[PDB]
């Protein structure tokens, strides 16, 4: 591929579902959507 | 927001009828835990009466 | 499908669950145009005899 854009942030343990297309929550409504043609991989990993 | 609920066997089914909905509390608003849909679309839940 | 209104697919469904349907119905009327203008084929050529 030619480029990626990488979003890095910190999300609590109810709402870090939700990254993918089509979802809906507080963080997955008013800050941050996926579009249905969004093509990448999710990546979680335990901060705590 | 009730205080005492029933079981799985026997449940209390509530009739709501001849209103008009809030879904802010399901839809804008999240307090809950999961919101499982399956044939219903949940941004088009304000839509279809 | 589940219903043949194409308002009643669209509007009552996520937008990757109408594709699914919505392609189910152009493609049954396109299987009935497809039965119908090979019957105005075979049947004009017995008029042309």
């Amino acid at each position: 591929f030619t480029n990626v854009y990488a979003d890095s942030f910190v999300i609590r343990g109810d709402e870090v579902r939700q990254i993918a297309p089509g979802q809906t929550g507080n963080i997955a409504d008013y800050n941050y959507k996926l579009p249905d043609d969004f093509t990448g991989c999710v990546i979680a990993w335990n901060s705590n | 927001n009730a205080t005492r609920f029933a079981s799985v066997y026997a449940w209390n089914r509530k009739r709501i009828s001849n209103c008009v909905a809030d879904y802010s509390v399901l839809y804008n608003l999240a307090p809950f835990f999961t919101f499982k849909c399956y044939g219903v679309s949940p941004t088009k839940l304000n839509d279809l009466c | 499908a589940i219903s043949s209104v194409l308002n009643d697919i669209f509007s009552r469904l996520d937008p990757p669950e109408a594709e699914v349907q919505i392609d189910r119905l152009i493609t049954g009327r396109l299987q009935s145009l497809q039965t119908y203008v090979t019957q105005q084929l075979i049947r004009a050529a017995e008029i042309r005899a």
